[PDB]
């Protein structure tokens, strides 16, 4: 994350941490708990990832320094990738992670509640960016989970932003016309948890964006409520 | 080319480990690829990467 600050434990209860193996133990992707067994993140997150054997989701995570050997950890059962998905940047950039158990949610892990077609006079104000991410262009994971502050940009004002991709309205994007706070790399999967009334919502999952906080330059996300339809079905058995 | 431009990490903001071949070096290495776009100098192993660009084995 660019132009944010550091979070408190149990600030982000839905934030996680995933993790490979291969070719050796580190920080991937973010992701956002939405069942207790259930982990949506982004689709391009695996790229290459061939066997989700490699995987490991570590819930109630600050600082990725409390990862270790003997740290708990949930296996991954599981890969769905939307049946659409073919470049992040055209969209569908979407994913489930299956964990092989249940999570016992916590102070320090629960869902976040899911962006709903039904929803009346939805006005999101209150927008946050998540993730271990880089604080820079050319950077490296940070140890403490960092929060930024992000205002919504219309689509059209996104589509403009980007001349060279075809925003769609499957994507949302967030940021400041001088830039300065956005997502960068290593916060991909990860959530932008906005409030509604009193409620956290996952709007979108961090998918792209031209550098990372450039003026004029917003990030773009995976637009969740456009693919509730296509969550609970795959959560469904 | 395939075997000359430059490691290209791409839009996206993932952590992927890949190989690259370096002109420079004259031998593949690492890089952190973004998840999608970048170019075809782009490869899952140092050892593949070898295979293309590397030089008579």
């Amino acid at each position: 994350i660019v132009g944010g600050t550091a979070s408190v434990r149990g600030e982000w209860p839905w934030q996680v941490t995933l993790h490979t193996t291969s070719p050796t133990q580190r920080h991937l992707c973010g992701g956002s708990i939405i069942g207790n067994q259930w982990i949506l993140t982004a689709a391009h997150c695996f790229y290459g990832v061939e066997s989700p054997k490699i995987l490991r989701v570590y819930s109630g995570i600050l600082n990725q320094a409390e990862i270790k050997e003997d740290t708990s950890f949930f296996g991954v059962q599981e890969i769905i990738i939307h049946d659409q998905y073919k470049m992040a940047e055209s969209g569908y950039d979407i994913a489930l992670l299956k964990l092989e158990t249940t999570v016992n949610y916590a102070d320090s892990q629960r869902p976040i509640s899911l962006p709903s077609k039904g929803d009346r006079n939805v006005i999101y104000t209150d927008c946050w960016v998540t993730g271990w991410g880089y604080r820079k262009l050319r950077d490296k994971i940070q140890n403490t989970l960092q929060k930024a502050k992000i205002p919504l940009v219309t689509n059209e004002e996104c589509q403009k932003r980007y001349r060279g991709h075809k925003i769609t309205h499957k994507m949302i994007c967030a940021g400041y016309r001088e830039g300065g706070k956005d997502a960068c790399k290593g916060d991909s999967g990860g959530p932008l948890s906005c409030k509604h009334n009193e409620v956290w919502h996952l709007v979108g999952i961090t998918s792209w964006g031209e550098g990372c906080a450039q003026r004029e330059r917003p990030g773009v996300y995976t637009n969740v409520v456009e693919y509730v339809d296509w969550i609970l079905e795959k959560t469904q058995a | 080319e395939v075997c000359s431009e430059q490691a290209e990490t791409g839009p996206c903001r993932a952590m992927i480990s890949r190989w690259y071949f370096d002109v420079t070096e004259g031998k593949c290495a690492p890089f952190f690829y973004g998840g999608c776009g970048g170019n075809r100098n782009n490869f899952d192993t140092e050892e593949y990467c070898m295979a293309v660009c590397g030089s008579a084995i």
